[PDB]
C-alpha cells in the first residue's frame, strides 16, 4: 500500500473511513476504506465481509466498482473507483432552482437497472439512502455501501428486523413482517424519487411511529382491502387514526402523470403488488429518457 | 439440459436468474483429490472434522447454510494448500465455520465462544489469523451455492400452488429434513466433491422421492444424476435401514425454521456401513 | 436500561485516530515553587486534575510549542479564564502530555494530543513568548490534607448513574475521588471556579455533596426558559462518569453530559457516524425551541445488538443547572 498517496478525507460509510488517493503507477485517483482491524475485537467485521464477497460477483456500470483488496498489518483497504459526488451534496447545491426533469428521470432510470442487477444475483441493498448514491461529471449514477447488503437465498427467510435508515423504511419493515424481499430497496428509491422532483425528505420522521404515522398521512392509513394482512401484522395496532391517501398532484406537484404512476406503483403498501425494478424500466415514464451532463460544483 | 425449472419471478427475470446460478455451479471449483496434496491426512480425517462443525453447529443452533459454507470454505481453501498436518485441521474447520457464521448468522457467536470449544487447541488470535489467511487464499469468493442451498430451491419448486411465490418458504419440514439428513452423511466422503451441489441435492431428493419429481423440480436428466444415484445407493440404504429421524425443536428458534437448524446425530457410524 | 457498550470505548477516544504514541512518564513540580508554564492559545476549558483533555493543534506556533515541549517535560498551564474571558485568568491547573502524534498526511500539520491535568497554581503572572505563547508564572496551590462517610454518601448517588461495577473507579484517596466526582458535576463555571479554588478535599465533598440534590433541572442558558433535562435522565456511558471532554474535528472542545430523554430539543439534518464520540452510535445536531442555540446532540445506534438505542449529550457550555 505504498503505492498510494492520500489527498483528502472523504467521509465515513457503514465502516471504516473512506480517503482520496492518487495511485503513484498509472495516476489514477481512487477511493480507498481503511478498517483497522486491531480495533475489532470479532476479527474482520461482517459488514466487510459480506460487502466484498459481494461486490465482487457484481459488476454493473451502475454499482460502484471494487478495483482491489490490500491487507497491511491490523489494516484492511479496499480500493474503489472514485466518483465526485453524493445525491445528497447535488440536491443541496441544487436547491433553489432545483434538478431538472430530464436529469431526475436519467438518474432513475440508472438506480433502477443497477437495482435489477443485484436482484437477480439475489442480492438486497437494504441502504438505499441519497449519500449512497454517487454520481459524477459525466452524468453517472452508482449504488455504493454494499456493507449492509445481503443475499437473500431461494426461498427467503427471517433476516435482520430493523434495517435501512429510518427516513427510507418500507412499511413492512416497520410493523414487523416477518419476511421481507427486494420491495424493501423499491421502496426507498421511491422516497428518493419523491425527493429530487420535491428537494426534501417525503417522510421525515424521528421515531419509529412517527415515520409510520407520516407514511399514513400521505398515502392513508391501509386496511385489508389495500394491503391484505396488515390486520394481523405484530407491530399493527387498531388505535391507528384513519387517514385518506393525500392526492399525488399536492405530493410531488411538478411531476407528470405518468411519473405520478410510477411513483405510486413504487410506494405501494402490499410488497407482493409493489413494482419490481425490471417492471419499472418498462414504464412509459422511462420512454424518452436521456443522459444529461449535471454541472457539479466540484 | 437444466431447462428451466423456475417458475415466473416477478422480483426479477427467470432466465438471468438461472444462467446466474449456474454460472455460480461453474466458478467455484472442487477437487475430490485436494487431499493427495497433503501426503498426512486421509479421507477418514475430513469426516471427523465436518462431523465436528456439525456437532458445534448443533450446539450454538447455527442454521445448515452456515455449515455447508464451512465445509465449502474448508474444501476449497484445502485445494490451494500443500503438505498440512492434521494438527491444523481443527483450527482451518472452526475458522471456516467463524466466517461462514459471520457471512450468514444474524447474531452469529463471538469469537470467544468459538475458542472455548475446541477446548484450548485453537485460541482467539489464531482463528482471527486463520480467517484472514482463509479468505486471501480464498480470493474473497465467499459465496457460494451450497448443498443445502440447491435443496431448498428444489423443495421451494416440487411444492409450489399459485404461482410464483418462489421466495416464501412452502414445503413440509419433515421430507426436507430426511434428505438433509441423507446429504449430511454423503457430505462426509470426500467423492462428493466429483459430482456438482446441485446434482448431489437432486440425487437425494430422488432417493426420497420419485424420478419425475426431481426432473420437474431441477431440470435434470436421468443420464445426467444416474452417476450420483449410482454413487449415494449405500449412502440411502443405511438411512433407509436406521429410519428417518423427527423434526425436533430448538430454543429461541421459531417453530416454522426448526428445519433449517443443524442437526449432527451420528455420522462416522454410518458412513463406515456405506463404504463397507 | 442494560448497556452492552463496553464504556470503556468513550475514554479512549478511538475517534483521534490509531496511530498514536503513548508517553508513559511522570511528572510533578513541587508543591509550592514558582514555575513557568507554556500555555495554549485557544483552549477556554476550565480542567480539573485527573481529567482526559483532547486536543487537535493546527496553528503552527501550538504545533511548535507541543512539539518542543514534547521532550522537556509534558506540562502545559491551562488557565481557568474567570467569566472574563479575555486573560485575566488567576488560577488554573497542569496538563501532561500523555497521548502523543502528528499527522503530516494530507499536508497538514495536525498535532492530536490526550493530556491529563495533574497540579493546580495560582497565576502570579502572564509573559508572552517571542511567537504567540504564553509563559504562565505560577506557583503551585498546596493539597490540604487534614471523610469517609462523605464519599459514601456521593458513592449512593454515583451509582444511580451508571449504576457501578465495583470500587475500582472512584479512587480511595479522599482528593483523587473528589477530583473525580468535580469533573462529572454539570455544574456551570463560575461554580467551578469555587470548586477548584477549595482546597481540603472535605469542604470539596461538602460542595458535592451539596450540589448534587439541590440542583433541580438543567435547562437552556441562552434563554433559560426551556426545560432540557433532571438528573433522573442522566447517566454515564463512559467510566469517566456522565460528563466528558471531547473535541470535534476542527479542535473545539466540548463537555457532553451524557442523558437518557431530554425535551424541547429539536433535531437538525440527518443522522452521522463521522467523527462519532461514541463509537457506534449516530449524531443529529440538536437545537433548543426557543432560541435556536446548539445544544447538544442526539446519538442513535447504528450497528446489531446495541443496548441503549438513543441517548443525548448535551454541551454543558449551553446548560444552566437550576
Ligand atoms: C469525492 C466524494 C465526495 C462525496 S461528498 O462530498 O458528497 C461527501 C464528503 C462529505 C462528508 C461529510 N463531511 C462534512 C463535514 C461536516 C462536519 N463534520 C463533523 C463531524 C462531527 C462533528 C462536527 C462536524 F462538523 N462538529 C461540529 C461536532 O461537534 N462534531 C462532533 C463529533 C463527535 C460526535 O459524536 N458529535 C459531534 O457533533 C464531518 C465533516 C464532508 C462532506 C459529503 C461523496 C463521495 C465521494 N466519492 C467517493 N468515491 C468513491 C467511493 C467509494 C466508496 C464509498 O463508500 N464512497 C463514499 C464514502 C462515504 C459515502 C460513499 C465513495 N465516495
Ligand atoms: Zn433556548
Amino acid at each position: 500500500m505504498e503505492n498510494f498517496q492520500k489527498v483528502e478525507k472523504i467521509g465515513e460509510g457503514t465502516y471504516g473511513v473512506v480517503y482520496k488517493a492518487r495511485n503513484k503507477l498509472t495516476g489514477e485517483v481512487v477511493a480507498l476504506k481503511k478498517i483497522r482491524l486491531d480495533t475489532e475485537t470479532e476479527g474482520v467485521p461482517s459488514t466487510a465481509i459480506r460487502e466484498i464477497s459481494l461486490l465482487k460477483e457484481l459488476n454493473h456500470p451502475n454499482i460502484v466498482k471494487l478495483l482491489d483488496v490490500i491487507h497491511t498489518e491490523n489494516k484492511l483497504y479496499l480500493v474503489f473507483e472514485f466518483l465526485h459526488q453524493d445525491l445528497k451534496k447535488f440536491m443541496d447545491a441544487s436547491a433553489l432552482t432545483g434538478i431538472p426533469l430530464p436529469l431526475i428521470k436519467s438518474y432513475l432510470f440508472q438506480l433502477l437497472q443497477g437495482l435489477a442487477f443485484c436482484h437477480s444475483h439475489r442480492v438486497l441493498h437494504r441502504d438505499l439512502k441519497p449519500q449512497n448514491l454517487l454520481i459524477n461529471t459525466e452524468g453517472a449514477i452508482k449504488l455504493a455501501d454494499f456493507g449492509l447488503a445481503r443475499a437473500f437465498g431461494v426461498p427467503v427467510r427471517t433476516y435482520t428486523h430493523e434495517v435501512v435508515t429510518l427516513w427510507y423504511r418500507a412499511p413492512e419493515i416497520l410493523l414487523g413482517c416477518k419476511y421481507y424481499s427486494t420491495a424493501v430497496d423499491i421502496w426507498s428509491l421511491g422516497c428518493i424519487f419523491a425527493e429530487m422532483v420535491t428537494r426534501r425528505a417525503l417522510f421525515p420522521g424521528d421515531s419509529e411511529i412517527d415515520q409510520l404515522f407520516r407514511i399514513f398521512r400521505t398515502l392513508g392509513t391501509p386496511d385489508e382491502v389495500v394491503w391484505p394482512g396488515v390486520t394481523s401484522m405484530p407491530d399493527y395496532k387498531p388505535s391507528f387514526p384513519k387517514w385518506a391517501r393525500q392526492d399525488f398532484s399536492k405530493v410531488v406537484p411538478p411531476l407528470d402523470e405518468d411519473g405520478r404512476s410510477l411513483l405510486s406503483q413504487m410506494l405501494h403498501y402490499d410488497p407482493n403488488k409493489r413494482i419490481s425494478a425490471k417492471a419499472a424500466l418498462a414504464h412509459p415514464f422511462f420512454q424518452d429518457v436521456t443522459k444529461p451532463v449535471p454541472h457539479l460544483r466540484l | 439440459s437444466r431447462g428451466s425449472p423456475l417458475p415466473v419471478l416477478s422480483w426479477a427475470n427467470r432466465e438471468e436468474v438461472w444462467k446466474i446460478m449456474l454460472n455460480k455451479e461453474k466458478t467455484y471449483l472442487r477437487d475430490q483429490h485436494f487431499l493427495e496434496q497433503h501426503p498426512l491426512l486421509q479421507p477418514k480425517m475430513r469426516a471427523i472434522l465436518l462431523d465436528w462443525l456439525m456437532e458445534v453447529c448443533e450446539v450454538y443452533k447455527l442454521h445448515r447454510e452456515t455449515f455447508y459454507l464451512a465445509q465449502d470454505f474448508f474444501d476449497r481453501y484445502m485445494a490451494t494448500q500443500e503438505n498440512v498436518v492434521k494438527t491444523l485441521l481443527q483450527l482451518i474447520g472452526i475458522s471456516s465455520l467463524f466466517i461462514a457464521a459471520k457471512l450468514e448468522e444474524i447474531y452469529p457467536p463471538k469469537l470467544h465462544q468459538f475458542a472455548y470449544v475446541t477446548d484450548g487447541a485453537c485460541s482467539g488470535d489464531e482463528i482471527l489469523t486463520m480467517e484472514l489467511m482463509i479468505m486471501k487464499a480464498l480470493k474473497w469468493r465467499l459465496s457460494p451455492l451450497t448443498i443445502v442451498s440447491w435443496l431448498n430451491v428444489y423443495m421451494q419448486v416440487a411444492y409450489l400452488n399459485d404461482l410464483h411465490e418462489v421466495l416464501l418458504p412452502q414445503y413440509p419440514q419433515q421430507i426436507f429434513i430426511q434428505i438433509a439428513e441423507l446429504l449430511d452423511l454423503c457430505v462426509l466422503d470426500v467423492d462428493c466433491l466429483e459430482f456438482p451441489y446441485g446434482i448431489l441435492a437432486a440425487s437425494a431428493l430422488y432417493h426420497f422421492s420419485s424420478s419425475e419429481l426431481m426432473q420437474k423440480v431441477s431440470g435434470y436428466q436421468w443420464c445426467d444424476i444416474e452417476n450420483c444415484v449410482k454413487w449415494m445407493v449405500p449412502f440411502a440404504m443405511v438411512i433407509r435401514e436406521t429410519g428417518s429421524s423427527k423434526l425436533k425443536h430448538f430454543r429461541g428458534v421459531a417453530d416454522e425454521d426448526a428445519h433449517n437448524i443443524q442437526t449432527h446425530r451420528d455420522s462416522l457410524d454410518l458412513l463406515d456401513k456405506a463404504r463397507a | 436500561n442494560i448497556i452492552n457498550f463496553d464504556t470503556s470505548l468513550p475514554t479512549s477516544h478511538t475517534y483521534l485516530g490509531a496511530d498514536m504514541e503513548e508517553f508513559h512518564g511522570r511528572t510533578l513540580h513541587d508543591d509550592d515553587s514558582c514555575q513557568v508554564i507554556p500555555v495554549l492559545p485557544q483552549v477556554m476549558m476550565i480542567l480539573i486534575p485527573g481529567q482526559t483533555l483532547p486536543l487537535q493543534l493546527f496553528h503552527p506556533q501550538e504545533v511548535s510549542m507541543v512539539r518542543n515541549l514534547i521532550q522537556k517535560d509534558r506540562t502545559f498551564a491551562v488557565l481557568a479564564y474567570s467569566n472574563v474571558q479575555e486573560r485575566e485568568a488567576q488560577f488554573g491547573t497542569t496538563a501532561e502530555i500523555y497521548a502523543y502524534r502528528e499527522e503530516q498526511d494530507f499536508g497538514i500539520e495536525i498535532v492530536k494530543v490526550k493530556a491529563i491535568g495533574r497540579q493546580r497554581f495560582k497565576v502570579l503572572e502572564l509573559r508572552t513568548q517571542s511567537d504567540g505563547i504564553q509563559q504562565a508564572k505560577v506557583q503551585i496551590l498546596p493539597e490540604c490534607v487534614l471523610a469517609e462517610t462523605l464519599m459514601d454518601r456521593i458513592k449512593k448517588q454515583l451509582r444511580e448513574w451508571d449504576e457501578n461495577l465495583k470500587d475500582d473507579s472512584l479512587p480511595s484517596n479522599p482528593i483523587d475521588f473528589s477530583y473525580r466526582v468535580a469533573a462529572c458535576l454539570p455544574i456551570d463555571d463560575v461554580l467551578r471556579i469555587q470548586l477548584l479554588k477549595i482546597g481540603s478535599a472535605i469542604q470539596r465533598l461538602r460542595c458535592e455533596l451539596d450540589i448534587m440534590n439541590k440542583c433541580t433541572s438543567l435547562c437552556c442558558k441562552q434563554c433559560q426558559e426551556t426545560e432540557i433535562t433532571t438528573k433522573n435522565e442522566i447517566f454515564s456511558l463512559s467510566l469517566c462518569g456522565p460528563m466528558a471532554a471531547y473535541v470535534n474535528p476542527h479542535g473545539y472542545v466540548h463537555e457532553t453530559l451524557t442523558v437518557y430523554k431530554a425535551c424541547n430539543l429539536n433535531l437538525i439534518g440527518r443522522p452521522s457516524t463521522e467523527h462519532s464520540w461514541f463509537p457506534g452510535y449516530a449524531w443529529t445536531v440538536a437545537q433548543c425551541k426557543i432560541c435556536a442555540s446548539h445544544i447538544g446532540w442526539k446519538f442513535t445506534a447504528t450497528k446489531k445488538d446495541m443496548s441503549p438505542q438513543k441517548f443525548w449529550g448535551l454541551t454543558r457550555s449551553a446548560l444552566l443547572p437550576t
